């Protein structure tokens, strides 16, 4: 029902990675395996069909092979844009019955490191006139995609009212993340300042906003 | 020009029937197979079923009792119904074009009966036909998705739809990075997903990033979209964020104006 793929595979820039797809005689062993690429925020794309045939527009650095009950997608000249989820598939006892693999997340190591740029927005005037207040902390242009976000009121930590998204890729292959601090307009005008503190690879960037400041 | 557009409800209550439609263009629907695939959040792709050029349908065996797939060649439309939906049926639903072919091959000497005028069986001597050596053909099944649709996110929930509130994230002196400045829009308190954001009706694509939504304890979603622009253009050029929330059939255009500081 579900073909067996490794959960995650890793490779460096310019190197080679192989993704395996193990099934049985009634699917993979039947001998017509396809491969699909899913980039976050995009529809799936067909890469390989019929074990080895390459779909039009797919670079020749994607190549498929099959040995018995195991199929393999090999990606060479690994590029940052290759980071995605990869699924194999094949028919099972019918040309109108498909089974897919469990999926593999590809991570491309060896990319240039970059410290995050932080932008902290105070609650807008329009939201305040609606008796609501949200501080928005936007984090962009960092690598690797692993940051920790903390909030401060004046100088003491803030734990409640905070929501933070998992870092995801931008269009330039760098990572971005966002964090929110929900407050009442009274809490906003109460303290003297609020801070968004982002830690990344032994570096810490902190942005501060104040209700008494524009 | 092969295009596939899924349409249907974005929110359905449990136990109800989910009916989706796929409108096709760029190929003859009466000569190609169309299939439905779904992906639940964090799970793997799941085949639902297909209907081919002859109108015959094949389904996922584990879900066949809840699935129905029909089509209308003259309307370029294919339908999908899922009965008695639960939370487990929340997923992105994809309409697809599918290559489908069954091959039955016989070894040397043995001949397929469909060839020699048990029609799907091999026969060594077609002259005998009665005293002929017979075997079972080697059958291979070919299936791959050719084209994928953009997908329709379907959330199964008893909560109610809520359109979004859009607030500007105005640039100031604390938002500029010298020659460039960041500005955006906060899309707050909507349900269910998804929301898409463009800038200046799509004329502004470089420097745009729309962040994934966050799920507040109130059960509502929020996200932000940011765009980087030249700081010198803040006084003259106007910037508008276009928010699209199909679940509530809502479109919001919000002008983001710079602050005095």
């Amino acid at each position: 029902a579900v073909l067996n793929q490794p959960s995650s595979v890793s490779g460096s820039l310019g190197q080679r990675v192989s993704i395996t797809c193990s099934g049985s005689s009634s699917n993979v062993g039947n001998g017509y395996v396809s491969w699909y690429q899913l980039i976050p925020g995009s529809a799936p794309r067909t890469l390989i069909y019929g074990d080895t045939s390459r779909a039009s527009g797919v670079p020749d650095r994607f190549s498929g092979s099959r040995s018995g009950n195991t199929a393999t997608l090999t990606i060479s000249s690994l590029q940052a844009e290759d980071e995605a989820d990869y699924f194999c598939a094949s028919a099972e006892d019918s040309s109108s019955n498909a089974v897919f693999g469990s999926g593999t997340t590809l991570t491309v190591l060896g990319q240039p490191k970059a410290a995050p740029s932080v932008t902290l927005f105070p609650p807008s005037s329009e939201e305040l006139q609606a008796n609501k207040a949200t501080l928005v902390c936007l984090i962009s242009d960092f690598y690797p995609g692993a940051v920790t976000v903390a909030w401060k009121a004046d100088s003491s930590p803030v734990k409640a009212g905070v929501e933070t998204t998992t870092p995801s890729k931008q269009s330039n292959n760098k990572y971005a993340a966002s964090s929110y601090l929900s407050l009442t307009p009274e809490q906003w005008k109460s303290h003297r300042s609020y801070s968004c503190q982002v830690t990344h690879e032994g570096s810490t960037v902190e942005k501060t906003v104040a209700p008494t400041e524009c | 020009k092969v295009q596939l557009q899924e349409s249907g409800p974005s929110l359905v209550k449990p136990s109800q029937t989910l009916s989706l439609t796929c409108t096709t263009s760029g190929f003859s629907l009466s000569d190609n197979a169309v299939g439905w695939v779904r992906q639940a959040p964090g799970k793997a792709l799941e085949w639902l079923g297909s209907i081919d050029s002859g109108g015959s349908t094949g389904y996922n065996p584990g879900l066949k009792s809840r699935l129905s797939i029909t089509k209308d060649n003259s309307k370029s439309q294919v339908s999908l119904s899922v009965s008695s939906v639960t939370t487990a049926d929340s997923a992105t639903y994809y309409c697809t074009t599918v290559h489908q072919q069954t091959r039955k091959s016989c070894p040397a000497g043995y001949t397929l009966a469909k060839d020699c005028g048990g029609s799907e069986d091999c026969y060594d001597d077609c002259s005998d036909i009665l005293s002929s050596h017979t075997l079972s053909p080697t059958t291979t099944y070919e299936l791959h998705v050719d084209a994928w649709g953009q997908g329709l996110l379907v959330t199964v929930s008893s909560a109610s739809t809520k359109g979004p509130s859009v607030f500007p994230l105005a640039p100031s002196s604390k938002s500029t990075s010298g020659g460039t400045a960041a500005l955006g829009c906060l899309v707050k308190d909507y349900f269910p997903e998804p929301v898409t954001v463009s800038w200046n009706s799509g004329a502004l694509t470089s420097g745009v990033h729309t962040f994934p939504a966050v799920l507040q304890s109130s059960g509502l979603y929020s996200l932000s979209s940011v765009v980087t622009v030249p700081s010198s253009s803040l006084g003259t050029q106007t910037y508008i964020c276009n928010v699209n929330h199909k679940p509530s059939n809502t479109k919001v255009d919000k002008k983001v104006e710079p602050k005095s500081c």
